RNA sequence: UAAUUGCGAUAACGAACGAGACCUUAACCUACUAAAUAGUGGUGCUAGCGCUGGUUAUCCACUUCUUAGAGGGACUAUCGGUUUCAAGCCGAUGGAAGUUGAGGCAAUAACAGGUCUGUAUGCCCUUAACGUUCUGGGCGCACGCGCGCUACACUGACGGAGCUUGGCCGAGAGGUCUUUCCGUCGUGCUGGGGAUAGAGCAUUGUAAUUAUUGCUCUUCAACGAGGAAUUCCUAGUAAGCGCAAGUCAUCAGCUUGCGUUGAUUACGUCCUGCCCUUUGUACACACC
């Protein structure tokens, strides 16, 4: 005889903190969508050493997993995962609360906007150093997107009287709505400015 | 330094922010744009202190005008209103 | 469900519930020892009154005891506390905890809660489990 | 630890007495208050010699350090089963030629030559630099297999 | 003729003449490396 | 405490036999023999119990000087083999002591 | 009685589960599961498979977790309950298969070469 | 500056004269800061090393010299 | 291909040796043969209100713990692909893939490397002296260089909460009759940081002052994340929290191992070290 966990007395049970659904989330960009896996996550975590393999579609990824991990990290020093998950658990809820839309969908929207079209590697050749503009490679767009969004959130927390979760929500929403106030979009638009020009 | 105000508790005690102005303007006015907003986002936008927003939320809670939920870092969400369900 | 709940709730909701019951005991004499700095560097007592210094230290120790046992003055002291080797610029903390432990343990002896071994440490009595378990009865109903 | 400590004093003290001496190799096996002390020596005559003192004396020589007990001891004489795998004579015979001399290059070749005839699979001799009192060349020379490592 | 003392302290082999050393076994800290090959003690044969 | 078995009633039994060697291969074999003897004798004792490990692994710069990587490398594992009998007769003590295969195996009869 | 213990593991912590089938109450350290464990979203992970399956009352899971870092644990506990059933119903084979499971990593802490500051982490100068 | 249940009066037989302890002055603030100024001259009239260093002018309790003190002066 | 590693050719046919295999073990699997340190079940003492669980009990069993062995070693027999040919490349299953992972078994010979003071031997100084046994004192420092240790502050800072004792008893340090939640923080050169200073107290020791450690207490120092610039690291690794061993009468942490926390990038050779072939060479203790 029961007692047990309270959820719904069931159906298919949506997990992802038990709060939100992943399947509804659309990646508009046809190119981008392929790399971004959301055919069947939750939020628990996991490593798996998928290996670098190149050219064709490389590995599995969860967007969320990447976002928590960047936060613990950047930065700099001395961040633990129990706090790092916690801040996101709350951040997702702040984001949902601001938008009235699925937090994963906003995360997607942020990342797709912040991920530039083109970049600007620095090559020495002959007697001088040129930038000819360089590939984006679809995971690297994603990685850069998250990193940029993540530095911005940190920068705000440090400077202003705000906990991370809100700085992270704010920076993400702002990117997710195409406003230059976010660090992440401002750098995207710069990086694509420089890459187009330097050709 | 630059300087420096909202600043609490002494402003909290005196009438100027506690009475009406802060609870009605800041907390209550924000809510019609977003049904819920987090206690900490709400701190930062309003420019109101975390401690300062916290008692105001609590008065409002008693009233039944707002309803909080929780989380440990005295973060949570703040909601006003809501319904027929 | 309740008795077993002494053992099986998350410690805090147990300690918070329990501390109000403790509050009733007559004892709770601190006599001025606490006042210097009991622990690392910002440890004083005025936040102590609700579930402080002293009162959580008792309430919980009792929560700990049920599950575990046997114990002693030593066992208690760092249970809570640090005193990590130092890269020699530090402290993190100095937890003393030699005075602290002694004060908590003393009160308990007067009421009759805790008993003293020759080799073993601190054991719980028939008296000690009774109060813990009986209060636990109230706790579970509130929670669910 | 401490049983090993008993162990931990005893062989090095066997090594230091069993050094330069003309003899051949020393196992020690320790029961309660006796040390077996098997020597594989021809020159076991010098250590032995019945009642007297001699036979006892190198063994009783074990007795003092760390080990053990009011008691007498025992010693057993033994033969050799092929000198190469352990001895002291294997070391010493080259040492006795390296005193007054002979051709050094010949001594290196010769010593390898005996044991390799006796099978060995490998023997390697190395001889210090300062040959003819010159610099230090240092010299190797090995025949067969032979593998320390 | 009278007597004397003071500069007591730890131990070292005879086999090596230096004071500084490791106590458990009873020789000095290189004498110990020479000894480590030997084995003598339960343990050390070699290598890691 | 005393595993009771005549002789004016045996009130002796408490043996602990602790066998400590350098080589595992050699130790095992000696150990095996102890177990068989108990069984033959009249009443059967228990088999080999081998518990836990003694390490000194001590990490030392050779030395040059300088030796600043790449140290040369040295391991003590060893092992303690603890064999009871269920019954300690007089006959049992004698057969085991008289014929003892220890070479490097250091076997201490201990203690009433 | 009924007691099937087939012991998984993957990451540190040892979960032995001897399962006597009755009511779906669950113990961990022999202490009730939702109440201790608290500090959760990842705890409810376990809880899926004593719900979604459509068998609720078929498992009193008795699980004893002893020893490491609260997180590592979760994978081990699950395997044992799934293998046991797979023996009896071999038809509910598509319950192990379809609800995922497995890895571990297994590679717990790595060797210490000298001079590396933590272990291979050479230090630090030209 | 001084409370009800706690209090500290200087006691001892006479002398030692200087410096003394005054039974742990609290009394902190000006009286502490202005106390050490005297305590230093007193420590000099002592002939302490601690007093000679006060006269020498150097880092008191012998700091390391491999590096340091570059902001200080 | 890490590998004259192995194959296919070849004026060669062999052959050693390093590599690999070998051992070690962190991983492992264990279903088991072995035994119990221990895990787990059955008592008995209660508490909720043998029903649900806590405790210890008697050598009563089997087992993940234990450990010694065994066997499972995992690899392109085995399902697979175009293809001089042997192959490479990628994939199933599994618990990891052809170098399963460490470099710890690392070749000879060199560099007048380095050690005469971590370990002896020539040979001079010299020889009842650079014997001798000490006692007292030295490892100060206008500046450079090195390693290391702590900070600048919210992923924080504070307090409380998740050779070794029992226990009366102590500001800390001690002596013995005696075997991760929540008050607090307001992003403040501060509740940051602990530098330096000064008085005074216990222990180690004969002594603590240049040369103990712990500090009650109080001075409250620079430093706002670090130039020109550097070092490693290829997933339990970088980086971070601590602990015990050795050191050791004392001693900053040395050096050193166990666990615990836990990330990012890993294409390639696109300044530096190297390998084999290649040509040229006026060099040959060798582009210093």
């Amino acid at each position: 005889t029961p007692i047990p966990e309270e959820v719904q007395q069931a159906q298919t049970e949506i997990k992802l903190f038990n709060k939100w659904s992943f399947e509804e989330v659309e990646v508009k960009d046809a190119s981008l969508v392929d790399y971004v896996q959301v055919r069947q996550p939750i939020f628990v975590a996991h490593t798996a050493g998928r290996y670098a393999n190149k050219r064709f579609r490389k590995a599995q990824c969860p967007i969320i997993e990447r976002l928590t991990n960047s936060l613990m990290m950047n930065g700099r020093n001395n961040g633990k995962k129990l706090k790092a998950v916690r801040i996101i658990k709350h951040t997702l809820d702040i984001i949902n609360v601001l938008t009235d839309q699925n937090p994963i969908q906003v995360v997607v929207d942020a990342i797709t906007n912040t991920g530039p079209r083109e970049d600007t590697t620095r090559v020495g050749g002959g007697g001088a150093a040129r930038r000819q503009a360089v590939d984006v490679s679809p995971l690297r767009r994603v990685n850069q997107a998250i990193a940029l969004l993540t530095i911005g959130a940190r920068e705000a927390a440090f400077r202003n009287i705000k906990t991370i979760a809100e700085t992270l929500a704010e920076e993400l929403i702002n990117a997710a709505k195409g406003s230059s106030t976010s660090y992440a979009i401002k750098k995207k638009d710069e990086l694509e400015r420089v890459a187009k020009s330097n050709r | 330094k630059k300087k420096w105000s909202k600043k609490s508790m002494k402003d909290r005690a005196q009438h100027a922010v506690i009475l009406d102005q802060e609870k009605y303007d800041r907390i209550l006015k924000e809510v019609p744009t977003y049904r819920y907003v987090s206690v900490s986002v709400l701190v930062d936008r309003l420019k109101i202190g975390g401690s300062l927003a916290r008692i105001a939320l609590r008065h409002l809670e008693k009233e039944g005008i707002i309803k909080p939920i929780s989380k440990h870092s005295k973060q949570a969400i703040y909601t006003r209103a809501t319904a027929s369900e | 469900m309740p008795g077993v709940s002494v053992r099986d709730v998350a410690a805090q909701d147990f300690i918070n519930a329990y501390a109000s019951f403790l509050q009733r005991q007559g004892k709770l004499e601190v006599p001025g020892y606490v006042d210097i700095v009991k622990t690392s560097s910002g440890n004083e007592m005025p936040p102590q009154d609700a579930e402080g210094w002293f009162y959580k230290r008792a309430a919980s120790v009792a929560r700990h005891i049920y599950m575990r046992k046997q114990v002693g003055v030593g066992k208690l002291n760092k249970l809570y506390g640090g005193a990590k080797s130092r890269g020699v610029r530090p402290y993190k903390h100095i937890d003393a905890s030699g005075s602290i432990n002694r004060k908590v343990l003393q009160a308990l002896e007067k009421i009759g809660i805790v008993e003293i071994s020759p080799k073993g440490g601190r054991r719980i009595s028939e008296n000690g489990q009774r109060d813990l378990d009986r209060i636990a009865a109230q706790t579970l109903e509130e929670d669910e | 630890v401490a049983d090993g400590v008993f162990y931990a004093e005893l062989n090095e003290f066997f090594t230091r007495e069993l050094a330069e001496e003309g003899y051949s190799g020393v196992e020690v096996r320790v029961t309660p208050t006796k040390t077996e002390v098997i020597i594989r020596a021809t020159r076991t005559q010098d250590v032995l010699g019945e009642n007297g003192r001699r036979i006892n004396e190198l063994t009783l020589l074990v007795q003092k350090r760390f080990k053990y007990a009011p008691g007498t001891i025992v010693l057993y004489a033994e033969r050799v089963q092929d000198r190469g795998l352990s001895a002291v004579a294997q070391a010493e015979s080259m040492k006795f030629k390296l005193l007054n001399g002979l051709a050094i290059r010949r001594a290196a070749y010769g010593v390898v030559r005996y044991v390799m005839e006796s099978g060995a699979k490998g023997c390697e001799v190395v001889v210090s630099g300062k040959l003819r009192a010159a610099r230090a060349k240092a010299m190797k020379f090995a025949d067969g297999f032979l593998i320390h490592s | 003729s009278h007597p004397r003392r003071y500069g007591k302290g730890s131990r070292q082999c005879r086999v090596c003449s230096s004071h500084t050393g490791l106590i458990r076994k009873y020789g000095l800290n290189i004498c110990r490396q020479c000894f480590r090959e030997k084995a003598n003690d339960i343990g050390f044969n070699k290598f890691r | 405490v005393e595993e009771q078995e005549q002789q004016q009633q045996i009130i002796k039994i408490r043996i602990t036999l602790t066998s400590t060697k350098v080589k595992q291969l050699e130790n095992v074999s000696s150990n095996i023999v102890k177990n068989a003897e108990q069984h033959n004798l009249v009443k059967k004792g228990p088999v080999r119990l081998p518990t836990k490990v003694l390490k000194i692994s001590t990490r030392k710069t050779p030395n040059g000087e300088g030796s600043k990587t790449w140290e040369t490398y040295e391991m003590r594992i060893h092992k303690r083999y603890i064999d009871l009998e269920a019954p300690v007769q007089i006959v049992k003590r004698i057969t085991q002591i008289t014929i003892e295969p220890g070479v490097d195996v250091e076997v201490v009869v201990a203690s009433n | 009685a009924v007691a099937h213990v087939k012991a998984g593991k993957g990451l540190i912590k040892v979960n032995g589960s001897p399962i006597t089938l009755v009511e779906p109450e669950i113990l961990r350290f022999k202490v009730y599961e939702p109440l201790l464990l608290v500090g959760l979203d990842k705890f409810s992970n376990i809880d899926i498979r004593v719900r979604v399956t459509g068998g609720g009352h078929v498992s009193q899971v008795y699980a004893i977790r002893q020893a490491i870092a609260k997180g590592l644990v979760a994978y081990h506990q699950k395997y044992v309950d799934e293998q046991s059933k797979n023996e009896l119903k071999k038809a509910f084979t598509s319950y192990d298969r379809t609800l995922l499971i497995a890895d571990s990593r297994r590679p717990e802490p790595k060797k210490f070469g000298g001079k590396g500051a933590r272990s291979r982490f050479q230090k630090s100068y030209r | 500056q001084n409370p009800t249940h706690y209090k500290i009066p200087a006691w001892f037989l006479n002398r030692q004269n200087d410096i003394t302890d005054g039974k742990d002055y609290h009394t902190l603030a000006n009286n502490v800061e202005s106390k050490l100024r005297d305590d230093l001259e007193r420590l000099k009239k002592i002939r302490a090393h601690r007093g000679i260093r006060h006269f020498w002018g150097l880092r008191v309790r012998g700091q390391h010299t491999k590096t340091t003190g570059r902001r200080r002066a």
